[PDB]
């Protein structure tokens, strides 16, 4: 069951394995993206609703008055997309937001209503996104990346044991906010905790807990275990918990009911804490020295004198243990520590501590953010307030609690922005148990701690970013009276929120120039992920470990496709099948194995959940029923993989091309090339140009059609129906009734786009693909655009070629090509410019667009036409005029040569100079397109005049269609109706329409009847004459220009440039070189046919670069030709349709198992016949990229088409007629035309511009500079030992002046010598040396 | 302006033998240094070599 | 300048700017005879501006400008990769000089390159003014001028006599050692991409696939018989590293 | 709302200013008219007293290609004694030849007989042409047609032939040397019609980016901040003034502008005179009737009859239009004009409208018909 467009060509499939799940729409991410931003949400967790309850309400000091926000919204654009681009302005529409103020009395409770006011206001303008992902900025298209960052929250880390000589590793904690300063906890080489903020100086860690209401007995309560001492009047007879003693040796006699289980010199083993476990000890006697250096838990007085014995954090002693033993004291408490765990970190910290109490540790938070400044009570603690635990100025975000949360492991996934005490205390606790070996530091590169972020959210933080400066404005307002009177209107400003709209849409880092070169260009950038941009990485501190393919990448990231140069490993792109989370984090879909049957429920697993299963590959094989074959599988488990058994499966991959992107999907036989070829030719698939025709690959993937259609370059049909008009400009259609509205003329109007220039000033051209009367279906292709063949991507040519070395033409890469290739116009380009003329006003009157330049011939003024305008398919070349316009010169003091000269040649030649607008020197073309703008007031011309004609046509076509339709329709039922009443039949018929108006009846209904149509029939009349009125009201409106700016005229030009030798050709596999020869076609090699190849490659460079996918795709490629040629051979001598259907069945049923199912039996004979008459160049072929065709198969399908089955032909050489020695191989190719034409790299130069500081000669070929002679070429000239050489190259040819004149002089006068002097940058640097107060001079 | 980080009493005239004010010009005034303007009739070019 | 003709202030310009305010404002004051702990203040200050002037950012912080990135000091002028020696003083750009797209010529010899003819046309284009005015064809400079821009058919027969044998020095980057230039005869072709011998590749470490070089012409006699006798492919058959060939056959051959 | 651009021209970069660091500017070198004959003068057999001379002589060149200064001055300022003129006036013979032919001449005839000197001796009417040139060249200034006739002894059609020759030649042959590109002015205040009045408002080209460098100073910029914002108050407050007192120029053109002066908008906006002239001096206005400067409002007056008093530049316009209709067959002389402002209740002078037609550029009556 084929679609239309499908059923005219079918591509015959090898994939074996069924599909599950199709392939999704591939520009989901910008449009969810984009529609979460501008949508209205009844909550405020996304969009300008967040940002505008992020804010407001906005009060004044004072609370007698308040301002508020309701509701926005957005209206229809001024615009449509193609008139912006025409234009040159922003696609966008206006914001208007409904606020209130309210009024509060004074003397009252609370806040009296004394008065409210809303109203609407105008904010400012939103560009909006097309259908295609795309914004339209100032009439050029573009694209804004998905950035790949860091996610909120806490992340723990340590140095690899480098940050200290000694191999010690430190360890530290970080908590990251949305909005908010930074918070480090940092491990000291002497195991010292210390907190950063905002990598600022290092303070104790202590200093955070005492700004916040904490004790140090506290401190020491949180972070310590607690040891109890009771002196039962005997050596203080301590009780002991087993478990304690684990790594230790005992000091002395432990003892319990006169056994001593443990003797001094003894080590503490498990067996021995048994024991005590057992027999319950708890009473345990130790000496005094045992309590020598243990430090005290909490503070301690006597009774007695009640004043203070010792201090927190203090290690005991005899004396003092002989003290307090004196005082009463039978209950003491002390801190636990050992090595292997419960290490003491805080008290030493405490120790260290020089803080004291609160007070202090906020002057010291104070000296540290501001250093010198003296600090106050009320400052450091407004300070310390608003630093973490304000709203408006710290925010966590959602995610950044979520993942805040689940690393301290919390129940809870809701929560607050902002810190607390307890969030604190864990981050610290968690780093204390990291350093003591209970736990695990994280990995910054696992795809489970980086987050995307699309173009919504980052638009939604530019517009916070402006209302922040819009509420300080209000507030410094609202601070007054005069609200008597007041409005909203009149309280906010549209420039703070549209300079940042726009600043952030078009002079962003990712936002860039859109890449048109062809659709796959377009898709693939529109699938980029980057990894720079503001709050991101740069190219150079970025680091090696963040450049890597890691584990966690799988069916998220293809690992192929990545730019090699500077930024390899920082721009990504997407795989086919993946998505993002609520909370941006990359997911991919597998499929549930239940039972040990792989069932069809599909789950969007992401990087933290896919780690805790065994997930099964694609390419296991399953019966019928579900169940796997094998006892054991191929699986992935924990970041590695290995054979698992049938019953510890958990999941299933859905596809075998979803670990790839786009680009990479659309290689044949990617399996048997090597990854570097195949990065270079994925990277180099996206810069082909489009030709004349297209050309369908004849070898492909089977992913062609869908991106021909996601791309949004072809037209496809909105509603079914049949052709009702075709064109080479136009399509209607004519809709179902089964889906047409109630009460319309159903029909759908098509204008195709005609050689409109791109972003890299190609050629963008639609064509019809369909034909007068045929049905259509919905999401049928009606129009191919650019690199597009019946609905499929076509960016190449087939081209036959042979593999031999030819007489030294394809050494090193070279290609040798026919010159039927040049003959018949397969590689030949088209590519389009623009210019412009602007007429302005200035001081000394008015610029002027005319014909009557004062001063030129009368041949040069040959192509202007009567307003000074250049003619509609002129050809034109270097210097040629295009526009006439003259500049006042302005007033003389007029002596009498002035007025003599005035007098002689006229007063027009004495008042105005030649400011025309002329064709670049080296630029070429034909005139295709003139487009004039006036500004309202002045008058317009004749060119504009008929250009308006033209539009008005235009759209008085499409109005008077549907007009008729309706008019044809309401006529049809007035004359039926007419008949019921017992009109003749004839003569109704023969009754013109005019006649069928005026025409009358009986007394009954139908007269009321006939009335009511009538009414109707005027009614739609006078409806669309207003539409048309309106449609030329549109079209002849004035147009408002930048001040000054009185006329712009743009002129388009176009060119054709043929291949020639230098320009760049290239395979699908990373096969790429330049053409050296174009060779007669008698010279080519031919087969015993008489028929030559067109291009003949090297076989030397596939062994050493082993991309063997290139001579599969050769082979395949003649066996599709045999079989072409063999249904081309039938239908020439007229032959049967049984036996045209019978062939084409046994070409579809080949092959060893394939899942494409092809039937000819439920096909008409009219179907037959078109699908053989397209199948007459070839039977495409796909081949999915892991899931391909087998040498056998290729076999077989050669065997069909009766060719050899090796792929290797006798050949002869076409100069001498003689049999080369040994069989070649010949098939056919599907070769490329990348940008780098040879056209735009020559460049020359004798003498040109210089520089005016350095004197030397400028760069670049626009600026007809000169090739630079750095170092290393003065290092070969060096060791060569050619002087003189050199100093031509430093004197006479860049900065010696006098040197440079004298030495044209001497070679114009045949005399090749110089007289060389000192270089001017020379005396430059001893000016600036000079200019340091420093004497520098030559001297003798 | 005079007396400033461009002045041409100081750095030299910006025109080719020409002062500030207008009254002297062409080759014949070379060396004169204008009584209005202060403004030596020099070549242009010693503004790359005056400190 | 600017659009408009109006003009905005450089970094330098700027620096000596605020060399300028501090200075008067401090001169004012001393004259006024202000308290001690203000013009101490402003004598801080315009120490500040003065180092800042003579090296920004090396003590305390950079200032900066419009741009939030700090103003180049006479030192950034002096110093770095960006600076005079390394950027104007060791290494220049010059004319006389080209550069294209390089293809195969199987049938050239080992001291012959293939030229296009426009890009000899620009480089040549003093000596071809001379040829014409020697033998004739123009009296004046003027009337060569025109002839060269109009591509009479007798300048190509004066390009054709000029170029006959005169090197030119063909050169690739990176230069890594000193095989990266060598010199050439020129034979002119159509076409607008270089032709080069199979056999020097390996000393250029180039290949066919997209390569470019640059290519530039000797003046003097001096410079003309060291390309001859110095540079020229045909001298350059041994290493310089070891004693082995380098212009040694590989692949194909 | 601020009224949003129909159309536009696209900008005309293409890139992602991706750099985060570009070097200082320095600017290029420009071929003017004496370059171009320096380097023609270079490349031309001279001596060293002819190259000495030749580099005196385009010293004095100006920008449409005609001497400035009589040989004398050359030959002075060459300083040596033993030079002739004979010898200056060879060496400016050779250098009038260069490319353009023509340039450096002394006056129009001489331009118009060099470039004529040039063309080959089979063009059709070059002697009558050149007799034309030579002889009598303001009997064509005058279009007479008939004396000239008279004198050259021709008859009409050799007469056409050469007139229509000598147009044909170029009187400004230094012009082709464009160095120059038109250089343009930005409005800083606009002037619009809202409900039926002309209304102010300033431009939004300028920079109002307010930011700080809080991150580490700022001080002294601050007062910077509030000194542009007084710079914007005064020119709003300087041109609304003025737009509000010269509400009937735009309305209906010229002939209503009204007599003011410096202190009276001094006096309207409470600053001194010296702050109103300096604000509007190089500043300039937009209108949908042009770009004038703002100093184009003041205007002189002249006594009315009626009582009240007349802008001169009213009397300007005035004038302009009455000479503009007078009689093709007889013009107007300036005691007519004086008699026909006279009745209008304009009472100025005679000598005053001779000065007034003088400004204009307009020719007395008897070259006017
Ligand atoms: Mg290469
Ligand atoms: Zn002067």
């Amino acid at each position: 069951v084929y679609s239309y467009t499908e059923k005219k060509r079918i591509r015959k499939d090898f994939g074996k394995r069924p599909q599950v799940l199709d392939v999704p729409y591939l520009l989901s991410i910008q449009l969810d993206s984009f529609q979460k931003f501008i949508e209205q949400d009844p909550e405020g967790q996304y969009g300008l609703e967040a940002a505008f309850r992020s804010v407001f309400p906005i009060q004044s000091y004072s609370g007698n008055s308040e301002l508020q926000y309701v509701s926005y919204r957005l209206g229809e654009p001024v615009f449509d997309v193609q008139e912006c681009q025409i234009r040159g302005v922003t696609y966008s529409a206006p914001l208007r937001v409904k606020l209130r103020l309210v009024i509060y009395e004074r003397e009252a409770p609370e806040g009296t209503v004394k008065d409210i006011k809303e109203q609407e206001v105008y904010m400012g303008e939103i560009p909006l996104m097309t259908d295609n992902g795309t914004f339209v900025i100032n009439g050029t298209e573009r694209v804004i990346v998905s950035q790949l960052h860091r996610s909120p929250g806490v992340f723990f880390d340590s140095d690899k044991g480098k940050t200290h000589s000694s191999g010690k590793v430190l360890y530290n904690a970080r908590i990251i906010p949305y909005r908010g300063s930074w918070l480090d906890f940092e491990f000291d080489p002497k195991d010292n905790l210390f907190v950063r903020i905002d990598r600022r100086r290092k303070l104790p860690a202590t200093i955070i807990l005492r700004a916040l209401n904490y004790t140090t007995e506290q401190i020491l309560d949180l972070f310590f275990e607690k040891v109890i001492f009771e002196i039962r009047d005997n050596k203080l007879q301590m009780e002991l918990v087993p478990e304690r003693l684990r790594g230790e040796t005992a000091s002395f006699d432990i003892e319990a009911n006169g056994k001593v289980y443990v003797e001094k010199g003894r080590r503490i083993t498990a067996r021995h804490i048994r024991q005590l476990e057992k027999d319950d000890v708890k009473l345990i006697e130790v000496p005094v020295e045992y309590i020598a250096g243990k430090v005290v838990a909490k503070d301690y007085i006597d009774e007695s004198t009640g004043e203070l014995i010792c201090a927190a954090n203090m290690e005991l002693s005899l004396d003092l243990l002989a003290k307090l033993s004196q005082s009463g004291h039978k209950r003491i408490e002390t801190l636990f520590t050992n090595d292997l765990d419960h290490g003491p970190y805080i008290s030493e910290t405490l120790r260290v501590d020089p803080t004291n109490d609160r007070l202090s540790a906020l002057v010291e938070i104070y000296r540290m953010m501001r250093p010198g400044e003296p600090p106050t009570r009320e400052a450091a603690e407004s300070l310390f307030e608003n630093l973490f635990f304000s709203e408006d100025r710290y925010d966590l975000s959602a995610v950044g609690r979520m993942k805040f949360n689940r690393s301290l492991l919390r129940e809870e996934i809701e929560g607050s922005g902002i810190l607390s005490k307890d969030d604190i205390i864990d981050v610290m606790k968690k780093l204390i148990d990291i350093r003591n070996g209970k736990g695990e530091v994280d990995d910054i590169d696992h795809l489970g701690n980086r987050r995307i972020r699309s173009v919504g959210e980052m638009a939604e933080n530019q517009f916070r970013v402006g209302l922040v400066r819009v509420e300080r404005a209000v507030k410094e307002r609202l601070s007054l009276g005069d609200l008597d009177t007041l409005m909203p209107q009149d309280m906010i400003n549209a420039k703070p929120i549209s300079a940042a709209v726009k600043e952030f849409f078009g002079s962003s880092q990712l936002s860039q120039f859109m890449d048109q070169n062809n659709p796959l260009s377009e898709i693939t950038h529109k699938r980029r992920i980057s990894a720079l941009g503001p709050g991101g990485l740069t190219r150079e501190r970025a680091g090696f470990e963040v450049r890597d393919v890691h584990p966690t990448h799988y069916g998220r990231v293809c690992p192929i496709e990545t730019p090699e140069g500077p930024n390899i490993g920082l721009i990504n792109s997407l795989s086919v099948y993946a998505q993002t989370n609520e909370y941006g984090f990359l997911e991919t879909p597998y499929r549930k194995v239940t039972d040990g049957v792989v069932t069809d429920e599909i789950h969007y697993l992401s990087a933290i959940e896919e780690g805790n299963y065994v997930i099964a590959q694609a390419n296991s094989n399953l019966d019928e029923e579900g169940h796997f074959v094998e006892d054991l599988v191929t699986c992935r488990s924990k970041g590695e993989s290995s054979l698992f058994s049938r019953d510890q499966v958990d999941y299933m991959d859905v596809s075998t091309q979803q670990v790839v992107s786009v680009g990479a999907s659309l290689i044949p036989f990617l399996e048997h090339d090597d990854a570097n070829r195949a990065l270079m030719g994925a990277n180099m698939q996206r810069q082909a140009v489009p030709t004349l025709r297209a050309d369908k690959p004849l070898v492909g993937t089977g992913m062609e059609r869908a991106v021909a259609v996601d791309s949004g370059v072809t037209a496809v049909a909105k509603r079914g129906g049949v052709v009702q008009y075709v064109d080479a400009s136009r399509i209607v259609i004519k809709v179902n009734e089964d889906e047409m509205y109630p009460g319309e003329a159903g029909i759908d109007i098509y204008n195709l786009t005609k050689y409109t220039r791109s972003n890299q000033n190609t050629c963008i051209n639609q064509m019809p693909c369909v034909s007068l009367g045929e049905p259509v279906e919905r999401g049928d292709v009606l129009a191919d655009g650019p690199s597009t063949d019946l609905g499929e991507l076509a960016l190449g040519q087939n081209m036959r070629v042979a593999f031999m070395p030819w007489n030294g033409y394809n050494f090193e890469d070279s290609i040798l090509v026919s010159e039927r290739v040049v003959q018949e116009d397969r590689f030949t380009t088209i590519h389009i410019q623009e210019l412009a003329c602007v007429s302005r006003d200035t001081k000394l009157g008015p610029e002027e667009i005319t014909a009557d330049i004062p001063n030129v011939g009368e041949a040069a003024l040959s192509k202007l036409d009567e307003s000074g305008i250049v003619y509609i398919g002129a050809e034109v070349t270097g210097g040629d005029i295009l526009v006439g316009k003259v500049t006042p010169k302005g007033e003389t003091q007029l002596t009498p040569e002035e007025k003599l000269l005035r007098a002689i040649f006229g007063e027009k030649a004495s008042d105005v100079k030649d400011s025309s607008l002329r064709v670049p020197n080296g630029v070429s073309g034909t005139v295709i397109d003139v487009q004039v703008f006036t500004r309202d007031g002045v008058e317009k011309d004749k060119r504009a005049l008929e250009i308006e004609e033209m539009q008005l046509k235009q759209a008085k076509k499409d109005l008077s269609e549907e007009l008729q339709i309706l008019e044809a329709g309401l006529f049809s039922r007035i004359r039926a109706v007419l008949v019921a009443g017992g009109v003749e039949a004839e003569k109704l018929d023969k009754l013109p329409r005019d006649r069928w108006l005026e025409l009358g009846l009986t007394d009954e209904e139908k007269q009321n009847q006939l009335e009511q149509l009538a009414e109707q029939y005027d009614e739609l009349k006078h409806e669309f004459e207003k539409k048309l009125e309106a449609k030329r009201r549109k079209i002849t409106q004035g147009d408002d220009l930048a001040p000054g700016v009185l006329k712009i005229v743009k002129v388009y030009l176009a060119v054709k440039r043929r291949i020639q030798p230098g320009d760049k050709m290239a395979g699908r596999h990373g096969n790429k070189g330049v053409i050296s020869k174009i060779n007669p076609i008698e010279d080519m090699p031919y087969d015993e046919n008489g028929t030559p190849v067109d291009i003949v490659l090297n076989p030397l460079g596939v062994p050493s670069r082993m991309n063997i996918g290139q001579i599969l795709e050769t082979h395949l490629g003649m066996a599709a030709k045999g079989i072409g040629d063999k249904i081309n051979a039938m239908l020439k001598q007229q032959q049967e349709v049984a036996k045209l259907r019978e062939f084409i069945q046994r070409a579809y049923d080949l092959g060893a198992d394939v899942r494409q199912k092809v039937d000819l039996s439920t096909f008409s004979d009219e179907e037959v016949m078109r699908l053989a008459e397209n199948l007459r160049k070839g039977m495409p072929i796909a081949t999915p990229v892991f899931d391909g065709a087998k040498e056998a198969e290729i076999k077989e399908l050669l065997k069909l088409g009766d060719l050899p089955t090796s792929g290797q032909i006798r050949l002869y050489d076409g100069r001498t007629g003689e049999q080369f020695e040994r069989p070649v191989t010949v098939g056919y190719m599907y070769m490329l035309k990348l940008n780098h034409l040879v056209d735009d790299k020559m460049h020359a130069r004798s003498t040109g511009s210089y520089s005016l500081v350095t004197q030397q000669p400028l760069g670049g070929k626009a600026q007809f500079g000169g090739q630079r002679f750095g170092e290393m070429e003065v290092w070969a000239l060096e060791a060569y030992g050619a002087a003189y050489t050199l100093q031509e190259m430093l004197t006479v040819k860049s900065d010696d002046v006098n040197g440079r004149t004298k030495m044209y002089k001497n070679i114009v006068d045949g005399n090749h010598q110089m007289e060389p002097g000192m270089p001017e940058s020379f005396n430059v640097l001893l000016k600036e040396i000079r200019s340091l107060g420093i004497n520098i001079e030559l001297e003798d | 302006e005079r007396d400033g980080l461009f002045c041409a009493r100081i750095f030299g005239p910006v025109k080719d033998y020409e002062c500030l004010c207008g009254k002297y010009k062409r080759l014949k005034h070379r060396g004169v240094i204008c009584e209005k303007c202060g403004v030596e009739v020099t070549q242009t070019k010693v503004r790359r070599e005056r400190m | 300048p600017l659009d408009g003709g109006r003009f905005a202030t450089s970094d330098l310009n700027d620096l000596y700017r605020r060399v300028i305010n501090r200075n008067n404002r401090l001169k004012r004051l001393l004259d006024l005879a202000a308290p001690d702990i203000i013009v101490r203040n402003e004598k801080r200050m315009l120490q500040e501006a003065v180092d800042a002037l003579l090296d920004n950012g090396r003590r305390g912080r950079a200032i900066t400008g419009s741009n939030k990135r700090p103003l180049k000091s006479l030192a950034d002028m002096i110093k770095g990769k960006q600076g005079r020696f390394r950027q104007n003083l060791l290494g220049k750009r010059v004319d006389y000089s080209g550069r294209s797209v390089i293809t195969v010529g199987p049938y050239l010899r080992l001291h012959q390159c293939g030229l296009p003819k426009k890009m000899a046309l620009e480089l040549f284009k003093p000596f071809i003014y001379g040829k014409l005015e020697l033998r004739g064809l123009a009296t004046t400079i003027k009337a060569a001028k025109k002839m060269v821009e109009r591509e009479e058919a007798v300048v190509w027969d004066i390009l054709d006599e000029v170029i006959r044998e005169h090197p030119v020095l063909l050169n690739r980057a990176p230069t890594l050692h000193r095989l990266g230039i060598q010199a050439f005869e020129p034979v002119l072709i159509e076409g607008k991409a270089i032709q080069l011998h199979p056999l020097v590749c390996a000393a250029y470490n180039a290949d066919f696939d997209g390569d470019q070089m640059a290519v530039h012409v000797p003046l003097t006699l001096e410079a003309q018989l060291e390309a001859r006798a110095l540079m020229m492919s045909t001298n350059n058959i041994l290493s310089p590293a070891n004693g082995e060939p380098i212009i040694v056959p590989s692949q194909d051959v | 709302w601020d009224t949003i651009y129909t159309a536009g021209t696209p900008s005309g970069t293409s890139g992602d200013y991706i750099d985060d660091e570009l070097p200082v500017y320095q600017g290029e070198t420009t071929q003017t008219l004496q370059d171009y004959l320096m380097w023609q003068v270079e490349l031309t057999p001279f001596s060293d007293t002819d190259r000495a001379i030749a580099t005196s002589i385009v010293d004095a060149v100006d920008e449409t290609g005609y001497l400035t200064v009589p040989l004398e001055d050359i030959l002075e300022s060459i300083g040596d004694e033993e030079i002739d003129i004979d010898e200056v006036e060879a060496v400016l013979k050779r250098i009038q030849r260069f490319d353009p032919v023509g340039v450096a001449a002394k006056d129009l005839r001489d331009c118009l007989l060099i470039q004529l000197s040039q063309f080959d001796k089979t063009t059709p009417w070059l002697e009558e042409a050149r007799l034309i040139i030579s002889d009598h060249l303001d009997l064509l200034a005058n279009h007479d047609f008939r004396t000239l006739m008279r004198v050259t002894r021709l008859k009409e059609d050799v007469l056409k032939e050469a007139v229509n020759l000598i147009q044909s030649l170029d009187p400004r042959p230094g012009q082709s040397i464009q160095t120059g590109e038109p250089e343009y002015v930005i409005p800083d205040v606009l002037v619009r019609k809202h409900n039926g009045h002309w209304t102010v408002e300033l431009n939004s080209d300028s920079i109002p980016r307010l930011q700080i460098n809080q991150h580490y100073n700022l001080q002294d910029a601050k007062w910077l901040i509030k000194s542009l914002e007084s710079r914007n108050d005064t020119l709003l407050r300087v041109s609304r003034c003025i737009v509000e007192q010269q509400q009937a120029f735009f309305e209906q053109g010229e002939e209503y502008m009204k007599p003011m002066v410096l202190a009276d908008i001094a006096q309207a906006v409470e600053m001194h005179e010296s702050t109103i002239s300096r604000v509007t001096t190089q500043k300039y206005l937009h209108s949908p009737r042009g770009i004038f400067e703002l100093k184009y409002f003041f205007s002189s007056h002249v006594n009315t009859e009626g009582g009240g008093e007349a802008s001169s530049t009213a009397i300007r316009a005035l004038v302009k239009k009455l000479i503009a209709a007078e009689n093709p067959a007889k013009p107007l002389s300036d005691s007519k004009l004086t008699s026909l402002l006279s009745e209008q209740g304009i009472m100025v002078a005679r000598r005053t409208v001779a000065k007034y037609r003088e400004s204009l550029s307009i020719p007395p009556s008897n070259q006017r018909k």
